[PDB]
């Protein structure tokens, strides 16, 4: 009755949503200069009424007294919402005559710059040339493209010019042709001709024929002769292969450059890795070359007391030569304007109000055409990084997991992990050369990420207008002039105005390596909370989260935490909780009252209810601690058909129930990667007759001091043929077991133990690669222990990719004639240390 | 009183000046000295119900295995069996006054094992066959911290000297004397276990409060750091490119060698990593080996001066364990017929204050200088420098 009316608003309300974000999708694209100030104003509280109604329609989906309370909240917002109909309707215009030229390329008289004002150009450029003139000697090889990937305003069209320069004559042919962010097919091809010939194409902008027949014109033109085109800041591969196309007969002697800054369609083009270009920041000399090129007049020791101010600042930048030409030219006016003080207004400024001045607006867009160019769903993404500190390194796992809890995250195919989707939006960020990613984490890829800084700056600038995060740092000590309307608080360094009086709606909070929590801030007083973030934190009184009902990411790593409320069973909605680095050591018995979850990184050292099997959705689970448990919750671990990584360490049921769980392991078909620790002993869990999961990467095993009696025989090229990671230790060694080993087709990482040898009294023999030629196509990690892998176990053509190998060496071996090395192998096989035994 | 340094000289002729007395009396038979029977225990084996029957009234089976390790501890049993046969209450009993009683129960009966392998009763094969077992190295751990905070950190903690509890020298002790095979032999043959039973013993000795702290301890108690420990233990060039989880040590222990080098801080702490740091250094050998940063901060024989310390006051500590008791010796150390009356004995006069003064000569003889190990080497030895002489003649 009461309850109908409230559900059947519920669908109008969501229509209202659809349409809205249709058109702040819509409104988005356009850059904030070419929008005027009614849009950008009605577009602005749009928003906050978007945020208004899916609180409305969470609340409500949380919840089903209370039905009043919704009824009265829809009816207002539904006001609200017609209100602002007319208050945008009062006042609109046309202006017939209001057509403003367009703008013109920010990028292009940086393109008339000197020739003798760069530095340090050199050395790589000559690089570059050689790198694909090696090949223009016999000049009939086939023809090939070199892409260039960076970000930013690394510099590429400017490399990409310089070799464009030097070596022309030898040439037939060229052109350098720039495409925008949505190309016209036309103009480009129009633009190519042009570049060929300006006589019989003179007025080649003219005709218009279609995009087919200059496509034929060009084709005919390139008969018998060497071209070496470039074309560059090619966006959206689709229109990459259209030009492909007219270049689709054979040349000897030809090639050509491109220039992007995605690298996710240079590897659509040249077929290999090897003529990639990867291109990189400048080095802190060749920097502070340029940076007092420059400022100064001739010298830099003239002020030796703002040194240390000078490299401080030019770390900002790192290597980026757009960066330290624009704060080199604003920094002097004339003769620097004054000393020392401004400079350090500078470097406070930077991180939260840098890039409001002048003649620094006309850098910032070659910035912002990236986070103009990303699609939907992945705005949110980019500015989700506001929130972390400058200087901090973050970890993937983490983003990926607020993005989910946060609502970033959903499609309708059913076909999708709603986590592997995650990783799709990370390494779609990567690619794009927009984030700097580090290390390969247990997991397989990359650890942990990090953000350029002044970038960092300007994408919290861009979440600032908004109320999309905010910031509390004693450098900036800014407040927006509306308590109210704060979604995302990052809190900071700054420990003194925690003022938390008018934030009902608090979407996130997070507090960075700070005392300040707990003692003058209060949680419990946000009626609503998506994500609550307090790792690093010393306080351990967290049992007010019965009161809380809208959590999903709950991140206690590193806190101190003795123990937890029995009353976190009201949590149904929930996807993540890490307990990492506490101090509690058993679980409540209220998580089987949990329905959804996905993640538990919890340690070994704490303690698991029964009633495990319940967790259907569970995804990941880590560091399982198996110790004095029965026979039915070892088998309730087969009931969970959905699991991808596990981590197990144990020690205490080392019996058939090991076998148990051994066959339990199989009932899953999701595994991507698994890992089992124990104590100097035999391993009495996996038998030989045990079907694995068919798909299967990883493998680790920590343990060195237990051992396998010998390779098991499950282990076979035919099952389980996704491995890139291998990490065993066992008893024995044959020269079969590597034989068998290489013909599973990736294994990228390897890494063998020999227990006998670095145990017993053994001798290193060695084992031989007896059938076959290569046995590794693709292994550039490779690790032998105790086990001696001579360099001639083949020819070069073995193993193609192997930047490291580690092996054990007698010394009786030095006068014999199997260690016949001296040769160059096809990898970077040349840095090498052996443990050689006596 | 602000004794100043007992200048003396340890020269040819005045080793057996003194140490001729010490080769022969109480102290000193199980001990030695940085210059370089049966029946004690058996007394004690008749003593171990003094006081069970007192409170058997729950109270029962500590007198009832109590008997049953009498009966143990004087027959005659083959090795092939005497480790069976000891090893029921071992591996029977789990866990105030009852503990109390237990670990008396556990610290006796293994006593006997050694004692009967100094008799060569015993195959030294058997005793590695058992000795390579996985519970007993936990077993052994445990409780050899537990007696000696049982006995001796009651009366530690009065001198000052508990700040200076350290864990690798404990076998010096003369009570704690039976653990030198047990360390050796098993050296020689898997000393990899050595490390292996070091690295277990010190975990445990940080959360029974032998350095205690607030913050947990990101190198003992989880068998994933042993992974790499041993790893790097045996090929040498896995710590110059070292994977993931090994960085994260890396930055665990150079983060308190940095807080070790410092000067201003609270002292607590640097006791802390010192006990910590020791250890890593003796059990696993070239783990902070910070070739560039040691050199230039004089740090390898810094750590040599701060260490030797810890002997000094470890045996100015028995001097007062000596002086007073002529139970400061323990509970059960010493058995009632063996004990020593307060009289005054005139053998104290020409080897005891006199080789004090020798050990302070042999400790301000050839140790570094700094402000930073002032506060750590010269504070803590001019204060023991001072109370030693105000109690010699009382
Ligand atoms: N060695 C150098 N010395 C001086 N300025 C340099 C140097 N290298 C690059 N620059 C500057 O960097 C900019 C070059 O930009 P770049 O070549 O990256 O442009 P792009 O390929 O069109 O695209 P984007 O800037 O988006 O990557 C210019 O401002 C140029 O003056």
């Amino acid at each position: 009755t009461l309850e109908k009316k409230v559900r059947k608003g519920i669908e109008s309300l969501i229509t209202e949503l659809k349409l809205m974000q249709a058109v702040l999708s819509k409104v988005s694209k356009v850059p904030a200069d070419q929008l005027d100030e009614g849009v950008k104003i009605w577009a602005g509280n749009v928003k906050e009424l978007s945020y208004q109604m899916e609180d409305i329609v969470d609340a409500f989906m949380v919840r089903v007294k209370d039905l009043h309370r919704i009824s009265a909240a829809l009816e207002e917002v539904v006001l609200q919402a017609k209100q602002l109909a007319e208050l945008r309707q009062r006042y609109e215009q046309e202006m017939r005559d209001t057509s403003a030229n367009t703008s013109v390329d920010p990028r292009m008289m940086a393109l008339y710059t000197d020739v003798t004002e760069l530095v340090g150009i050199e050395e790589t450029r000559d690089k570059l040339i050689n790198m694909l003139t090696e090949g223009d000697d016999w000049s009939k090889h086939p023809l090939k493209t070199i892409s260039i990937v960076g970000f930013g305003g690394l510099g590429k069209t400017t490399l990409a010019k310089a070799a464009y320069d030097k070596i022309k004559v030898q040439f037939d042919c060229g052109a350098f042709v720039s495409v925008s962010r949505n190309p016209e097919m036309k103009k480009v091809l129009k633009d190519i001709l042009y570049g060929l010939d300006k006589v019989k194409y003179e007025n080649i902008h003219n005709a218009a024929r279609d995009e087919k027949y200059l496509i034929d014109d060009i084709i005919e033109f390139l008969n018998d002769k060497r071209y070496l085109i470039v074309i560059d800041d090619i966006w959206n591969e689709k229109a990459w292969e259209l030009i492909k196309c007219a270049f689709s007969k054979k040349s000897p002697g030809s090639r050509l450059i491109t220039t992007t800054r995605n690298v996710s369609v240079s590897e659509a083009c040249c077929s290999s890795e090897d003529d990639i270009y990867r291109m990189e920041p400048l080095s802190n000399d060749v920097s502070r070359t340029l940076f007092c090129k420059r400022i100064f007049s001739q010298e830099e020791g003239c002020p030796q007391e703002l040194l240390k101010v000078s490299e401080e600042i030019l770390k900002k930048c790192g290597g980026v030569p757009l960066a330290i030409i624009t704060i080199a030219s604003l920094l002097a006016n004339k003769g620097h304007i004054k000393a020392k003080d401004e400079w350090y207004a500078l470097l406070s400024s930077i991180g939260h109000g840098l890039t409001k001045n002048r003649s620094l607006e006309q850098m910032k867009k070659i910035l912002l055409f990236s986070y103009y160019d990303l699609p939907s769903y992945l705005k949110p993404c980019l500015l989700y990084l506001s929130i972390f500190p400058e200087d901090r390194e973050i970890r993937r796992a983490r983003l990926i997991w607020r993005w989910i809890s946060e609502g970033f995250v959903y499609s309708e195919k059913q076909d999708i992990s709603l986590y592997e989707l995650g990783d799709s939006y990370f390494n779609e960020l990567v690619n794009r050369s927009m984030i700097q990613p580090i290390g390969i984490d247990d997991e397989g890829k990359v650890k942990a990420c990090r953000v350029h800084d002044m970038v960092l700056d300007l994408i919290c600038s861009l979440s600032s207008e908004e109320n999309f995060v905010t910031i509390l740092d004693d450098p900036r000590r800014k407040m927006p002039n509306s308590e109210s309307k704060v979604r995302r608080l990052s809190i900071q360094n700054s420990k003194i105005d925690v003022d938390t009086t008018r934030m009902e709606h608090m979407r996130s909070v997070t507090v960075f390596s700070d005392n300040v929590v707990g003692k003058v801030l209060d949680i419990s007083r946000f009626k609503v909370l998506r994500v609550l973030d307090l790792e690093g934190c010393h306080v351990s009184d967290v049992g007010y989260v019965g009161n809380l009902l809208h959590l999903r990411y709950l991140g206690l790593k590193g806190t101190h935490v003795k123990d937890l409320p029995m009353e976190i069973g009201k949590l149904q909605f929930l996807l993540t909780l890490d307990l990492r680095g506490t101090k509690i050591e058993v679980l409540p018995w209220s998580v089987v009252q949990l329905r959804r979850l996905m993640c538990l990184y919890v340690d070994y050292g704490m303690k698991l209810p029964s009633g495990i099997g319940n967790l259907t959705f569970l995804e990941v689970l880590d560091d399982l601690g198996l110790s004095d448990v029965d026979l039915d919750f070892v088998k309730e671990l087969g009931r969970l058909t959905k699991l991808r990584v596990l981590r197990l360490d144990f020690h205490g049921f080392d019996q058939s129930m090991g076998k148990a769980l051994e066959e339990s392991i199989s009932n899953m078909y999701k595994l991507d990667s698994l890992d089992v620790f124990v104590n100097r002993g035999l391993i009495n869990c996996l038998s030989e007759h045990w079907v694995p999961p068919p798909r299967l990467c990883r493998l680790a095993f920590p343990s060195k001091r237990s051992w396998f009696k010998t390779l098991p025989s499950w282990i076979n090229p035919s099952s389980l043929p996704l491995l890139s990671y291998l990490d065993i230790t066992l008893f024995e060694v044959r020269s079969e077991d590597i034989q068998l080993l290489g013909t599973l087709p990736a294994l990228v990482y390897l890494e063998i133990w020999n227990y006998s040898v670095f145990e017993e009294a053994h001798e290193v023999e060695a084992p031989v690669l007896s059938s076959g030629a290569a046995l590794f196509p693709c292994a550039t990690e490779c690790r032998f222990i105790g086990i001696g892998a001579v360099p001639s176990m083949f020819p070069q053509g073995a193993a193609p990719r192997l930047k490291r190998l580690w092996f054990t060496f007698p010394a009786k071996w030095i006068s014999s004639e199997n260690i016949g090395l001296g040769m160059r192998h096809l990898p970077s096989l040349q840095r090498v240390v052996v443990d050689v035994i006596s | 009183v602000n004794f100043p340094f007992p200048k003396k000289m340890i020269t040819e002729s005045n080793s057996k000046d003194i140490r001729e007395y010490l080769a022969s009396t109480f102290p000193f038979e199980q001990q030695s000295t940085i210059l370089d029977q049966l029946k004690f225990r058996q007394e004690n084996l008749a003593e171990l119900k003094d006081q069970i029957i007192l409170s058997l009234g729950n109270w029962q089976k500590l007198l009832d295995y109590t008997n049953k390790l009498d009966e143990l501890s004087n027959t005659k049993i083959s090795p092939e069996e005497f480790i069976e046969e000891i090893q029921k209450v071992l591996y029977k009993v789990k866990l105030k006054l009852y503990s109390q009683f237990n670990l008396s129960i556990q610290d006796f009966a293994l006593q006997i094992i050694h004692s009967k392998y100094k008799s060569n009763q015993i195959s030294q094969n058997d005793l590695l066959k058992l000795i390579t077992e996985d519970e007993m190295l936990k077993i052994l751990a445990k409780t050899k911290v537990l007696t000696y905070k049982m006995k001796y950190f009651d009366s530690a903690s009065k001198m000052g000297i508990n700040k200076y509890i350290s864990t690798e020298m404990m076998d010096l002790d003369w009570q704690f004397s039976h653990y030198k095979t047990f360390n050796d032999a098993l050296k020689k043959n898997k000393a990899s276990d050595s490390s292996y039973l070091g690295w277990l013993t010190h975990g445990y000795s940080i959360k029974y409060g032998l350095s205690p702290n607030n913050e947990r301890s990101m190198f003992f108690q989880d068998g994933r750091k042993y992974a790499e420990l041993y790893a790097f233990s045996k090929s040498p060039h896995r710590k110059i490119i070292p994977g993931e989880h090994l960085k994260d040590l890396l930055a665990k222990i150079n983060k308190s060698k940095g807080i070790f080098l410092d000067q201003n801080a609270l002292l607590d702490k640097r006791i802390y990593a010192f006990h910590e740091l020791n250890t890593l250094e003796t059990h696993f050998p070239g783990i902070t080996s910070s070739f560039t940063d040691d050199l230039k901060s004089n740090y390898r024989k810094k750590m040599e001066s701060v260490s030797l310390t810890c002997q000094v006051l470890q045996e100015i500590g028995n001097i007062h364990r000596f002086i007073e008791s002529k139970t400061e010796y323990g509970l059960f150390s010493i058995p009632k017929i063996f004990s020593i009356p307060i009289d005054y004995k005139h053998g104290e006069k020409e080897n005891l204050v006199s080789y004090v003064d020798f050990l302070y000569s042999t400790a301000h003889e050839r140790i570094l200088q700094d402000n930073s190990i002032n506060q750590l080497c010269l504070d803590p030895l001019q204060e023991s420098l001072n109370r030693i002489k105000s109690n010699i003649p009382v």
